[PDB]
């Protein structure tokens, strides 16, 4: 996967934003760029070159599920990968994760080895 | 109740999708091969949910659903 592959942190706590972030940069991944909710991840896709989306579920205004959603109707930016990050491998919201068209979920709190498994999964699902 | 099929597992990927299995449903006569996970499921989940599950991993032709 090209490194310097656009990536965008979709999370309403900044401190987890930085985290997702920091452990992107100790992967060898460096253009990244932040979002507060769905509403606002939306809008910066807008802006398109983006080539992954990274969000959490809890969010105001527009929460995770939503914004895959609106992601993945949009002939655009459809096939846009989207990673979910969830607080709880719960039943309910991994099916809805699935269904939704989510290029994978993954659990918080969670490692960079955990992350690169993930990055990879989808890397190698996607031809990339 | 009914029987799941998952061939052409990788290594781990047989830890990995039981325990995936777990969080959606109760597994009973599980069977653990070296690249093969088979078990009778409850029923209480519908299928196609597990499918869109198990495919954050694995891909579709590996997974097989029957009467038991
Ligand atoms: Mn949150």
């Amino acid at each position: 996967a090209d490194k310097e592959l656009k990536f965008l942190v979709v999370d309403d706590f900044s401190t987890m934003r930085r985290i997702v972030r920091n452990l992107l940069k100790e992967l060898g991944f460096n253009n990244v760029e932040e979002a507060e909710d769905g509403v606002d991840a939306l809008n910066k896709l807008q802006a398109g070159g983006y080539g992954f989306v990274i969000s959490d579920w809890n969010m105001p205004n527009m929460d995770g599920l939503e914004l895959l959603k609106t992601i993945r109707a949009d002939g655009a930016m459809s096939a846009l990968p989207v990673l979910m990050v969830t607080a709880e491998a719960k039943k309910e919201n991994i099916i809805a994760a699935a269904q939704a068209g989510a290029s994978g979920y993954v659990v918080k709190p969670f490692t960079a080895a955990t992350l690169e498994e993930k990055l990879n999964k989808i890397f190698e699902k996607l031809g990339m | 109740a009914r029987r799941i099929i998952l061939s052409r597992l990788k290594a781990g990927e047989v830890d990995l999708l039981e325990e995936e299995l777990g969080h959606l449903t109760t597994l009973t006569d599980v069977v653990k091969g070296a690249d093969s996970l088979s078990a009778i499921l409850p029923g209480d989940i519908a299928e196609d949910d597990i499918t869109a599950v198990l495919c954050f991993v694995i891909e579709a032709d590996q997974i097989t659903f029957e009467t038991v």
